[PDB]
């Protein structure tokens, strides 16, 4: 059974390259059609050129996890083409590999930096039972995606969500297994346990970063924006409360625990100050976004809230974006 | 979906290795030299067990597409080591590799490697991962065994027997075409069915059904005793063959 | 890196917001009038409106209204700006010394909230208690109006209802209520709260709720001889009160939304009312005295005055004289008659404030062929669109106006025929013949010549949609408008649901004859995004339009442009470019799709900028071996653009949604093939106004001498509030030493409010807010020639000017006012 | 097959004449004025009454299509009396009505004719043909009123005083916009509903079916008495705005 399930045989020019997309994790992401099929591809770029140890052991991780990894939410490596081989002599091919994703129509990123679309509580519903359908996926196959963030999570007009990356995702285990790098989610969607030096973290990572993202999509402002560790570990604070061992017993072990103190020992006002989102979703906020990750909800638990248990997904539900009457805005309908 | 790794017994005579003119016996002593090669140089680095036979498997599965007259045998040994090293997540350097294969290979084997023995290792990558198709993920045996171990209750002694016994049968179906022939959970029940008859076991009363006279079913379904008989038949013609005698 | 220097040509011309009251005295009556970044001052004479004083704020105002707090002597201003700078303004004048004082400041923006739909919304307590702000859904921001809050100190009381109209606080209630239209899925309602500075939480509402119109605007808040609200709608007028409830719904203020109001008499008995055709209403309030010595409300009246200018905010003055400010078209002064004229209207226009409004689109064209530009705007909306005729005169502008009565679209110069091509649009009903009827006599209708296309292009292959009787309907016309008389030449009407939306005059492959070129969309209710299209080229000659050719497209053709004889289309996404055949047709060439909704293109060479509806700007270069598109290098910030420009060859200017100036550039290091393909912002800045159009020129005189100019390039644009500005380059000797000027000028200059300017220039959106770089304030810049003597050595201090090669001298306040003189030649 | 003639009250605010900025209290002076002055001259034209409601019609058809403003209201009433002649087979010269309506009009209004009056009337034939769409026959409520009072049986005097009532209601609904609403059928009986009710005659004892309280409906199915009522509204606001009494 060849076909299809031989990867790496296939070359690059059947792909006509159309341009940068974006930024991923390893490199920059190009877009392209498929000559015989037509249809529009996510490529990436492995460039083993670099003869320390072959190919990149960050490429190997995301070829073995993405591959045995199946979901509707999670998006899926179609297949691995390589440069031409034209050579004789397999030892003079110094040519890189491509990786080959699904292409999907927008981000959640470009959509909401652009202003255009605007989110209705079912369509927060339908947002959020895909992701964290997708991501208890993951976790059960103790997989942690490490970079959580609004380019990372894609959409169709369909209005079905994936996730994309994944190059910096690696292995969960109970027993500590190795330590690992303790600022891997971008500063605005870092956990607190991040911030102060958790090297061994819990899957709770991407529950606390997608807990900034479902506040982000009721208040059109990301909820922490801080350029620095302690800055950013501060305005945790202001919302969530200061660390300390009445709510976070374990919060000694953490190293910069008496390094990074915030500058006052602030009292939680997460639902005093998001007094506006509905009690169904205020009450999941307020779980994912808790302090303690041993006390921080995981993502099954999410599914069995009052906001997303009852939410079927046969109702896509896409985010309704405005059109046409866009064209001239602030017109007709003033006051 | 995925790309089928098995082959039938009757199929290795067609190998690419078996059609340039090697005999049967030369391809299964390649395999072998291969295999403990894989084995040995990995253990003096202090591997995991489950990087060695996922290298051994990339091995096995290479020279199902390529022939050991035109791919030096060491050499592919070496490089499907180092991928296994990153794919299992336990790395080694590709000059540690190589300063231990010279050190288990003599001046006419270490010939192999060429004038450069890190650039001929370094550029098999490509067809290595070419030629498995990019299907890294490898489940082993062992991990079947310990599964299936797990769900017998008794003697405690005589179940520990059992498994090392076994592990012992897989570490040496490494250096056969059994990886290739079967399914890993199979080759983990029938090295506890082997490792059952040569210590007088019964294997059934240690499970959730004592009276289940096919012991093997509540482990892995839907295989017939003339499987089990022929994998056993194949792990024991090593120990005849060679110097070693079977455990008991 | 590039430096870029930004100056305001043409000030704000648009009213947001006008209210009166007793300011700079407690004798004399003010009218002050807001522009988006000015301030108006006036005093109400007999014969019109006194000047007093203008001065500049380091922000949009947002909210403006007069307030006299116990034990003031006159009335104070308070002013909360779109970046939510709040502050208290005193008016203090010494004889001839005029000043502006700061009483309180602050910043209102809370850390977490969303944005209302209905915009900032900004009310005062009857008995001058707080100051109420609705800033985000669901929270009500009260900054109690306290002798010491000096700071504008606020708390948030929350709000169950999270989508609200409009608020107000209600009149003749001993506690501060609150009176307010919220929407939620039961309809919309009226509801009234008690706010407590005390308790800092809201009390129970005087009167219950009400279920009421579903298109409910505004809230009245009528004052204490009647008391309670008027709640105004789009078909009935409502009075709410207590048990007492009054509804009227005349037949005349359904056939356009009311958007305006203002209170005449301060008893509350009369009030003026507009909607969006310029008409405007009057509001009375019958009052029935009973036998207890109490005035209830007998009914409502609604009596027609006249026709106006399409106001966005009204204001009654005195002695019958109204101040109309207009958003779209020219505020007014009228005056109020008793008696009806000749015509049956009440009202009489006293004097026309000139107002640029919208600039749809402009060119620069010199028409007395010299080296002199003038610049030809697109100006207005409905009755009030018009073209404006802006040339530098000899320092003020003189502009002549040509009113067109129908929305202007795009416009374009065409030298060969002494004409401009412009795409217009009007207003039909459906009437009773099943055809439809314009409300007013428009350009395309009083056109010497007229034409209607006569494609088949669509034919019936469309499903015939159903009409109602009473639905507008766009038509849309391309006008031929002589360059001298400015008079409709021609009119060419386009298929029925039929948009124009791009404009080109040029020549195409060998064809010497210059032709107008529309690019179309075929608009239906299922709107969306259009799947049906037309290119139509014309050719006028001798007095005639002649239709040459027409291209079917399926998509919207949202801009065109020519470069090298062919002809570069934006098709929804996709971006063609057309070859001329000897046939006199179009024909495909190579095409590009990798967008969302490419509006605006910019051609200059073989590049192309392709500005999308969101993606930022993409970078495209025709490679004429190949013969087809390639991505070159896009910006990778996401951004709603709103135009898009060419500087130079590496260099590239954009408007956002979010009144901001962005600038990329190619960042040309590394040798990276990914590098490169990075289109880089170098240049951020907040203008403040919705720039709609750029466009390369400049009004002054340029002789073709050459001489080291400070400034490097000119472009100028318009935007919606009438603003028009000029970009120009700097070098980078010039950019360190105007901004090194900005910083001295920031500490020196009292800024409005006590608002940094820092602050105020500074890249803004809902999400993201970055400093100002790459740009040069210059009106701040030019201010310099506006500071006392004392000030400006006071800047010049340290400060060493360049001129002399040799030695660095250090800079005299003449050193710089000869630089800055020099900076306000440009435009 | 043949083009509908008839509209809803609610219609009438969408008029050609409507959207050009005339209020409606003008609209309906226009067309009292102009039903009027197609009365008053055919009248002297000593012309049938079915000629001058034909003419009526007409009027009130043309301005559903165009305006006020676009169209002299006396042109065009002057316009249709001339059809109308032709096609009730009473004919007059074009000379002879515009003569009849310059004695009758003033300086001013007869200034709508222009220089010539003859022909921007003659000329405006054309426009109204191609308005009606050729559909030149035309009932009337008076034919009905007399077929149907032919029907009744009884007291000679209180029918024909309800018959003369009834006929000065039709003429006075040709003023009304009541031609373009309803069908004449229901004119006629509506103006034998409001002369019943004026005199308090009980029409049903003069029918076939006296205990049938609802006689109208042998007359004209389908009618409820909210049309009835409707139609009797409309024609007393004619006598109530002039502040004139019912005839009686
Ligand atoms: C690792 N991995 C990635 C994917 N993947 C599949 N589909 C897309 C996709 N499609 C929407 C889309 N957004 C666009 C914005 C622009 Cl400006 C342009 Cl020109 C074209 C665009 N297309 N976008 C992106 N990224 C978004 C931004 O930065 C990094 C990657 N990743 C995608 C699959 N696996």
């Amino acid at each position: 059974g060849q076909t299809e399930s031989d990867w790496g045989k296939r070359c690059v020019d059947k792909f006509d390259i159309i341009g940068i997309i974006g930024e991923g994790t390893y490199g920059q992401v190009y877009k392209a059609k498929d000559k015989d099929t037509g249809e529009l591809v996510a490529l990436k770029k492995v460039r083993l050129d670099n003869e320390k140890e072959g190919f990149p052991i960050t490429a190997i991780r995301e070829i073995k996890i993405l591959r045995q990894l199946i979901h509707r939410s999670v998006v899926n490596m179609k297949e691995i083409v390589t440069d031409k081989q034209d050579a004789l002599d397999f030892k003079k091919d110094k040519g890189a590999f491509y990786l080959v994703f699904e292409y999907m129509d927008h981000d959640l990123m470009g959509l909401l930096e652009s202003g255009l679309v605007h989110f209705s509580e079912d369509h927060i519903k339908s947002f959020m039972k895909q992701l964290m359908e997708g991501l208890e996926y993951c976790h059960k196959k103790n997989f942690l995606h490490r970079d959580i963030k609004c380019s990372n999570i894609l959409l169709n007009n369909s209005g079905q969500i994936k996730l994309a990356d994944f190059g910096l995702a690696r292995l969960y285990n109970s027993e500590e297994s190795r330590p690992y790098t303790n600022k891997v989610i971008t500063l605005w969607y870092r956990p607190p346990e991040l911030l102060l030096g958790e090297e061994r973290y819990t899957p709770a990572i991407d529950v606390w970063s997608c807990g900034c993202i479902l506040g982000e999509l009721f208040t059109k402002k990301p909820i922490f924006q801080a350029n620095l560790e302690l800055a950013q570990l501060e305005l945790i604070s202001r919302l969530c409360g200061s660390p300390c061992p009445a709510v976070w017993p374990d919060v000694i072990k953490l190293p910069y625990f008496n390094t990074m103190k915030p500058k006052k020992q602030y009292r939680r006002r997460l639902r005093e100050e998001f007094s506006f989102i509905p009690s169904a979703a205020l009450d999941l906020l307020d779980h994912m976004l808790t302090l303690d990750p041993s006390k921080r909800c995981t993502a099954e638990q999410t599914l069995q809230s009052d906001f997303l248990k009852d939410v079927e997904l046969s109702k896509m539900a896409p985010p309704d974006l405005p059109h046409w009457q866009d064209c001239h805005e602030l017109w007709s309908k003033k006051r | 979906t995925k790309p089928c790794w098995y082959w039938d017994k009757k199929d290795l005579a067609h190998t690419p290795s078996q059609l340039e003119g090697l005999d049967p016996a030369t391809e299964a002593r390649y395999r072998r030299e291969g295999a403990r090669f894989i084995f040995d140089v990995g253990t003096r680095l202090g591997l995991h067990y489950d990087t060695l036979a996922t290298g051994i498997i990339y091995f096995h599965r290479f020279y199902m597409f390529h022939s050991f007259k035109q791919f030096p045998r060491y050499v592919t040994g070496a490089c499907c080591l180092f991928l296994a090293g990153k794919v299992e997540e336990t790395p080694k350097k590709c000059k540690d590799i190589i300063k231990t294969a010279r050190s288990l290979l003599n001046d006419v084997q270490f010939g192999q490697f060429g004038d450069d023995p890190k650039e001929e290792v370094m550029v098999l990558e490509r067809i290595l991962l070419q030629t498995i198709k990019f299907d890294l993920q490898v489940e082993h045996p062992y991990q079947f065994l310990l599964k299936y171990a797990k769900q017998l209750k008794g003697d405690k002694n005589k179940i520990q027997k059992l498994v090392q016994m076994a592990w012992t049968f897989v570490n040496d179906s490494l250096c056969t075409t059994l990886s290739l022939q079967w399914e890993p959970e199979i080759i983990a029940v029938a090295v506890m069915y082997l490792a059952g008859r040569l210590c007088k076991f019964e294997i059934q009363e240690w499970t959730s059904k004592p009276m289940y006279r096919r012991w093997w079913e509540q482990f892995v379904q839907d295989v017939p005793v003339d499987v089990l008989e022929d994998i056993c038949h194949q792990i024991l013609d090593l120990y005849s063959q060679g110097k070693q005698q079977m455990p008991h | 890196m590039s430096y870029n220097y930004v100056v305001t040509a043409q000030k704000p011309t648009a009213v947001n917001g006008c209210v009166t009251g007793h300011f700079t005295s407690a004798e004399d009556l003010n009218l002050l009038i807001a522009k988006n970044t000015r301030l108006e001052i006036y005093v109400v004479t007999a014969e019109g409106l006194r000047p007093v004083k203008e001065v500049g704020m380091y922000g949009k105002i947002a909210v403006m209204e007069l307030f006299r707090p116990k034990g003031e002597s006159k009335d104070l201003l308070f002013i909360l700006t779109a970046k939510y700078n709040a502050c208290i303004l005193e008016y203090k004048q010494s004889g001839e010394s005029i000043d502006i004082i700061t009483r309180a400041h602050g910043n209102v923006q809370d850390r977490i909230g969303r944005p209302s739909e209905t915009g900032i919304i900004g009310i005062i307590d009857p008995e001058c208690r707080m100051i109420g702000l609705r800033l985000y859904d669901g929270l009500f921001k009260v900054i109690p109006l306290d002798r010491d809050n000096k700071e504008l100190k606020a708390f948030n009381i929350r709000l169950e209802e999270l989508h609200v109209i409009d608020v107000k606080f209600l009149y003749g209630c001993q506690a501060p209520t609150i009176c307010f239209v919220y929407q939620d899925p039961q309809g919309r309602h009226v509801k009234t709260y008690e706010v407590s500075l005390r308790e800092k939480e809201f009390n129970k509402g005087p009167w219950k709720q009400e279920n009421v119109e579903a298109e409910a605007s505004m809230v009245i808040a009528v004052p204490e001889p009647f008391g309670g609200a008027i709640i105004i709608g789009q078909e009935s007028i409502t009075y709410h009160n207590g048990d007492k409830y009054l509804a009227i719904a005349p037949p005349i203020i359904k056939q356009s939304t009311i958007v305006c109001h203002n209170r005449v008499d301060p008893n509350g008995s009369r009030y003026l009312l507009g909607d969006m055709e310029g008409r405007l209403f009057m509001l009375l309030l019958e009052k029935e005295e009973q036998m207890d010595g109490t005035v209830t409300l007998k009914d409502l009246r609604v009596e027609l005055l006249g026709e106006t200018s399409i106001a966005e905010c009204l204001t009654y003055l005195d002695n019958g004289v109204v101040f109309v400010g207009s958003r779209l078209g020219d505020s007014q002064l009228v005056k109020l008659n008793v008696d009806s004229n000749e015509q049956g209207s009440y009202v009489v226009a006293m004097e026309t404030f000139t107002n640029l409004g919208p600039i749809v689109d402009m060119c620069v064209v010199d028409l007395e062929r010299q080296g002199q530009g003038q610049l030809v705007t697109c100006s207005g909306a409905f009755k009030e669109g018009s073209l404006r005729i802006i040339r530098n005169g000899i320092q003020k502008l003189h502009i002549r106006t040509v009113p067109l009565y129908e929305s202007p679209r795009k416009i374009c110069y065409q030298e060969v025929s002494q004409c401009f091509g412009v795409l217009s649009s009007r207003i039909e009903v459906q009437d009773t013949s099943g055809g439809t009827t314009a409300l007013r006599p428009s350009a395309s209708t009083q056109a010497l010549s007229s034409s209607v296309s006569s494609s088949k292009l669509f034919s019936s292959s469309t499903a015939p949609h159903e009409t109602s009787f009473g639905e507008e309907v766009e038509v849309h016309n391309l006008l031929i408008i002589d360059q001298h008389t400015f008079e409709v030449l021609h009119a060419h009407q386009f298929l029925q649901n039929e948009y124009a939306l791009s404009l080109v005059s040029c020549k195409l492959g060998k064809d010497p004859n210059t032709y107008f070129i529309v690019g179309t969309a075929m608009v239906y209710p299922e709107e969306a995004e259009p799947k049906q299209g037309r290119i139509v080229v014309f050719q006028y000659s001798d007095g005639k339009l002649q239709t040459v050719a027409e291209k079917e497209v399926k998509g919207a053709v949202y801009s065109m442009v020519e470069f090298n004889g062919k002809l570069l289309a934006s098709i929804n996404s996709t971006v063609r470019l057309y070859e001329w055949t000897t046939e006199k047709e179009l024909r495909t060439e190579c095409n590009h799709y990798n967008n969302i909704m490419a509006l605006y293109l910019k051609t200059k060479g073989d590049f192309i900028l392709v500005g999308d509806l969101m993606r930022s700007v993409l970078l495209l270069a025709y490679k004429p071996m190949e013969g087809n598109f390639e991505e070159i290098a896009r910006d990778f910030n996401p951004n709603w653009m709103s135009a898009v420009e060419i500087l130079d060859d590496d260099n590239f200017l954009g408007a956002e949604n979010a009144f901001n100036l962005f600038v990329c550039q190619k960042d040309s290091a590394a040798t990276t093939d990914e590098e490169r393909q990075h289109l880089q912002e170098v240049g951020l800045f907040h203008l403040g106004e919705f720039v709609n159009v750029f466009c390369h020129g400049s009004l002054v005189m340029q002789n073709l001498g050459e001489t080291s100019t400070p400034t490097q390039g000119s472009v100028l644009f318009g935007t919606v509030n009438g603003m028009i500005g000029l970009v120009t380059s700097l070098s980078e000797s010039w950019y360190n030493l105007l901004l090194d000027m900005q910083n001295r000028l920031n500490k020196v200059i009292k800024s409005v409010g006590k608002i940094e300017h820092s602050f105020w220039r500074s890249f803004h959106t809902e999400r993201k807010t970055e400093p100002a770089t790459g740009f040069i304030d210059g009106d701040l810049i030019e201010s310099f020639l506006d500071i006392s003597r004392p000030k400006m050595q006071e800047v010049v201090a340290n400060l060493q000017y360049d001129d002399g090669s040799g030695m660095k001298r250090e800079a005299t306040a003449d050193d710089l006012i000869k630089v800055v003189e020099e900076l306000t030649r440009i435009h």
